């Protein structure tokens, strides 16, 4: 329903910098809580990288410090920014929006968008 | 604070209750079409559409508005085809008629559909403003039940029947009363209707376009159109609570204009409780009253804003717990009657029929208590099936469905065998009852459903394939699968012979 969509992310070196992109259409809320999940190759969706309405910031243990993510409540979007390129953290990557819809813990949907492939070169 | 009830509007709850039940006993112990309009309108305006309206509105966004229209094309429907059948050929009740197109038996199968989608249906007359009652009092929820229940079993001493225009202007006359003291007070505390509709918005609330064309999702334009459709007809233009009082009426244009009337009053109290929806979302776009200040059930949503906004209006509280209670007294007695003497006339039949008629005024009040045990026997599975109005219109799709199919069956198709209908409803009936509890069984995933963020910060293998790809079907196509399937059935095996 929210149909989101992506841009932001390519062949890069090994080493660099990158900002990923994501938009929201839709009738989606503000108040939503998006995130960033990724996918290896051959492997299971990996960390998540979430920022609610209170810009609470998460990140995975692997990832504290060298990557940073910031939202704005404007126009319903997020960013996600990358330092310190690994030759090996590349992956797929989608921009998911965790709702909640009831009084449980296991009661949450994602709403992924598409992919978007980021390489490195060394 | 957070307000609760007082002392003096307990009063007011009590008092405009019992007063709808002086109007009754007044004209009990003694149609011109603008009477029965707002009678229709009061079968409409129940204890479900009123608590539970807002409450599915505020979680799966204001797609519910695209019922305006749907409750245009079943007065277009129930008007042109379905009412002057039952109208030129001098029936007395809707259930007679199919014993003069098809034969005597499936009459006899015809009302036993009746009798379970009526107790089925007032379960949730009766539990829903119970579930209400628990939440602004405290008092209990399963004891709040069979209080409700006792008092309409005993109004089944001839204060029930004969239906009164003067019982029913008390329902609609509390309920514009009840709405207007919620609309407006939480107008004037958020700041305009500019502001209400300003965080609906940012919360994705408005949804009111869709247009996804698949079966599998709950809520689309398509949905709300086609299936929805095929849901309402099955009660403006078969249940024979909804036709007894078309024939009722005198002059035929007359009748059908009663069924044009009450579509401004359909048209109004979607309105009116749409806009309670989207009042209760910018209310409560930072604490929901779920997961955090928690009403059990999510038809507490309503009863909890009143006792938020009306705490310092004293007396007004108790009128919004009224306009629940006050469409509850009309309906499950005159459900209980509408189940009584069409049993007692079905029963007379294969019985000895030859028994005085002491023996036939006793069993008149005999089965009526009888009934109302599974009044409240249904009333206590109620606590299960979850939103009770996703329930409420699962209950007329699955069972009141393939019960439209045979008068669809009778009137349209002119060759509709009687053996062929016979078997054509029960297969009806299997396939609406198959995916009918599939779905309360195993619920559609969230992909489907598409429910809508609550915010809880600012408050100061299991599945198989035919789980997923068929109990994922719309409740409100639980009756399009089960007439699509008693008019496919029935023609097939009517053709066969």
């Amino acid at each position: 329903q929210v149909q989101l969509q992506e841009s932001g992310g390519g062949l890069v070196q090994a080493g660099g910098s990158l900002r990923l992109s994501c938009a929201a259409s839709g009738n989606i809320s503000t108040r939503a809580g998006m995130g960033w999940y990724r996918q290896a190759p051959g492997k299971e969706r990996e960390f998540v990288a979430s920022i609610n309405w209170g810009a609470i910031t998460n990140y995975a243990d692997s990832v504290k410090g060298r990557f940073t993510i910031s939202r704005d409540n404007a126009k319903n979007t997020v960013y996600l920014q990358m330092n310190s390129l690994k030759p090996e953290d590349t992956a797929v990557y989608y921009c998911a929006v965790e709702y909640k819809y009831g009084p449980q813990r296991s009661d949450t949907y994602y709403y992924w968008g598409q992919g978007t492939q980021v390489t490195v070169s060394s | 604070g957070i307000g609760t009830f007082v002392v003096w509007d307990y009063v007011v709850f009590a008092g405009m209750l019992v007063i709808s039940a002086a109007i009754g006993i007044y004209y009990a112990f003694a149609m011109t079409a603008v009477p029965v309009a707002l009678s229709l309108t009061a079968s409409f305006m129940s204890a479900v559409t009123v608590l539970g309206t807002p409450s599915e509105v505020y979680r799966f966004g204001a797609i519910f508005s695209i019922f305006a229209f749907t409750y245009f094309f079943v007065v277009v429907i129930s008007a042109e085809v379905f009412l002057p059948v039952f109208y030129k050929l001098g029936i007395t009740s809707t259930y007679e008629y199919l014993e003069l197109r098809f034969n005597k038996c499936v009459r006899l199968c015809g009302t036993v559909l009746f009798i379970v989608q009526t107790i089925l249906y007032t379960g949730i007359v009766i539990y829903a403003p119970a579930l209400a009652l628990n939440q602004v009092t405290g008092f209990d929820l399963w004891g709040a039940v069979v209080a409700t229940g006792v008092v309409c079993t005993f109004y089944c001493t001839l204060g029930g029947l004969k239906a009164v225009i003067w019982t029913d202007v008390f329902q609609v006359g509390i309920m514009v009363a009840g709405f207007a003291s919620v609309i407006i007070q939480a107008v004037v505390m958020q700041g305009g209707i500019s502001t209400i509709l300003n965080d609906a918005y940012d919360g994705g609330r408005l949804n009111f376009w869709n247009f996804n064309p698949n079966p599998l999702q709950r809520h689309t334009f398509w949905t709300i159109i086609i299936g929805g459709t095929f849901t309402w007809t099955s009660i403006y233009g078969v249940n024979q609570s909804q036709v007894q009082r078309y024939i009722s009426c005198k002059s035929r244009f007359q009748a059908k204009l009663s069924l044009y009337i009450n579509l401004v009053g359909l048209w109004a109290i979607l309105t009116c409780s749409v806009f309670c929806g989207l009042a209760l979302y910018s209310r409560y776009h930072d604490c929901d009253p779920w997961t955090a200040k928690k009403v059990s059930a999510p038809d507490q949503l309503m009863p909890y804003l009143v006792l938020d906004i009306l705490q310092d209006y004293p007396g007004l509280p108790g009128l919004f717990v009224a306009c629940a209670y006050s469409g509850t007294l009309s309906t499950v007695s005159s459900s209980i009657n509408a189940l009584a003497a069409v049993t007692v006339e079905d029963l007379i039949k294969p019985y000895f029929r030859s028994l005085s008629e002491r023996s036939l005024s006793w069993i008149s009040q005999g089965m009526s208590v009888v009934y109302g045990a599974l009044c409240i026997g249904m009333a206590a599975l109620a606590s299960l099936m979850g939103a009770l109005l996703q329930a409420a219109l699962s209950v007329f799709g699955m069972v009141g469905g393939p019960l439209m199919g045979l008068f669809a069956l009778g009137i349209l198709v002119p060759f509709a065998n009687s053996i062929g209908a016979l078997v054509g409803l029960m297969a009806g009936f299997a396939i609406s009852l198959w995916v009918g509890i599939g779905a309360q069984i195993y619920p559609p995933l969230p992909e489907r459903t598409l429910p809508l963020h609550l915010d809880i910060q600012g408050c100061n293998v299991q599945r198989t394939p035919l789980m997923d790809n068929w109990y994922s079907l719309s409740y409100l196509y639980f009756s399009t699968v089960g007439t699509l399937v008693t008019l496919l059935v029935g023609i097939l095996v009517s053709l066969s012979t």
